[PDB]
């Protein structure tokens, strides 16, 4: 079994625009980290990783 | 990069990893400042600095970085604050077509654009070489008190 | 009858030995003053780093020696002498090896953004010192009443 | 009658490739042993760091190769082999690029305390090894039983 891992940044003044003008930032954030993670579960089964075996 | 991939590999002017950087917040821009790409710093007046596109004979200090509340417009314009990468690790814009060599000290040119490696002093360039538009990026290892500007 | 009158004072900008900014910085807590005082904003020396305690000798800086860190400003630890805070002989002291500081100076002109910063025989700075020193400036450049003051940027060494 | 009797025994203060301070470090995960075994107190090289996905393969120190960073002592990503705890090939590797560790020496000295490490072709510190580095001792200098430990600072390349 392996683990895999990602981050995001935020600031104050992005969540408050984000919560004030309709359209929040953090979610679409938030979607590219599980977007990465399939592509990365992706690539592990149809490709393998020689160094990791 | 391109096809055949869910998500884009990274866009320029955006930190890469999460390891000590350091982002100053009290700056003024002179001119256009596009995202990526070293600056100057001209001078400080009451404790800002007011940072200018990289030019000829000048040190550069750090890269510009990319904010989606400050900056509406894909730029940096005129008198405008800004966020300047002073340390840590992040993309920035190259003219080249090939990888260097692995920690391999950069040089700039143009507007902050990296020309080539085979430098003597100043910053490293990490793992990292991805195509962007027309073009490609390269990740640069940013340092503190890395470039001293000459005596006169 | 009579006009009514408002004024207005600016405070300073810092005092000696004092942290300028919340950049990324780092002080060292277990190091002991060997011999002497030590003033607030000045740089130091080690003697000497014990092997199994761990403890470092720190001192002030002397003709032809390396400097290490610069000590800080701090209301408990500091003990007040010659009208002035000031480290004495044993106890702890605060010396930061990285960050933004206020250093305490003996030039009379503005110097640059970047450049290297020079120090004399005593630890403070001055333009045309002698020993020579990988920090560089970071700009600001003040005065406390009588007491001039310049800001400098460490890094470890 | 009898005279009763206490008695004391003290602790160890390191152990092999273990971090030393609470000072700024830096430790990067994303790093595999493309091939053989890592010792958790030795150097590791970078074979090759791949550009779009951005996994460094790391191997151990042979003649002629630029050190990169330290092992570091972890409890669940290690194997224990060989009465000891070692990374084992195809598995992640806790790298410190940056910060004070205990290294495995060689030596038979102590050292100063501001001078150049220099390794050996194993990748473990030796006073005149061949292997140069731009680390720096921190002081610390023991040994845990038989084994001899020493203590460096560490800085980014």
């Amino acid at each position: 079994v392996f683990r895999l891992g990602n981050a995001y940044l935020i600031s104050i003044d992005e969540i408050k625009a984000g919560q004030a003008t309709g359209r929040p930032l953090s979610t679409r954030k938030a979607s590219a980290c599980q977007l990465a993670h399939d592509q990365l579960v992706n690539r592990l089964v149809f490709k393998g990783s020689a160094p990791h075996k | 990069a391109y096809e055949n991939l869910m998500l884009r590999p990274a866009c320029p002017g955006n930190l890469s990893d999460t390891s000590t950087y350091n982002i100053d917040g009290a700056c003024v821009a002179q001119g256009d400042i596009e995202f990526g790409s070293a600056v100057q710093v001209v001078g400080i007046v009451d404790g800002v600095k007011v940072v200018t596109a990289l030019s000829d004979g000048g040190t550069p200090y750090g890269i510009a970085f990319r904010s989606q509340y400050e900056h509406l417009s894909g730029k940096i314009l005129d008198g405008e604050v800004c966020n300047v990468v002073s340390h840590g690790r992040v993309w920035a814009l190259t003219s080249l077509d090939e990888a260097p060599s692995l920690f391999s000290k950069l040089q700039f040119g143009s507007g902050g654009v990296v020309t080539g490696g085979s430098g003597y002093a100043g910053w490293t360039f990490a793992g990292g070489f991805v195509k962007h538009e027309d073009g490609y990026i390269i990740e640069v290892r940013v340092k503190q008190n890395a470039f001293i500007v000459p005596p006169p | 009858a009579q006009i009514n009158a408002s004024y207005q004072r600016d405070m300073a900008i810092a005092l000696p030995g004092m942290v300028a900014d919340t950049s990324k910085y780092n002080i060292d807590g277990a190091c002991v003053v060997n011999e002497g005082d030590v003033l607030v904003g000045a740089a130091v020396q080690v003697v000497q780093a014990q092997a199994v305690d761990g403890h470092k000798l720190v001192k002030a800086l002397t003709t032809g020696t390396t400097p290490y860190g610069v000590a800080i400003r701090s209301h408990w630890q500091t003990v007040n002498a010659q009208n002035q805070m000031i480290y004495e002989d044993g106890g702890a002291i605060n010396v930061m090896t990285s960050g933004r500081v206020w250093m305490l100076s003996k030039s009379t002109e503005a110097p640059t953004f970047g450049s290297a910063v020079k120090l004399d025989v005593d630890g403070q700075e001055k333009s045309d010192g002698t020993i020579e020193t990988t920090w560089t400036y970071a700009g600001g450049w003040t005065k406390y009443k009588d007491i001039q003051l310049v800001e400098v940027q460490l890094h470890q060494l």
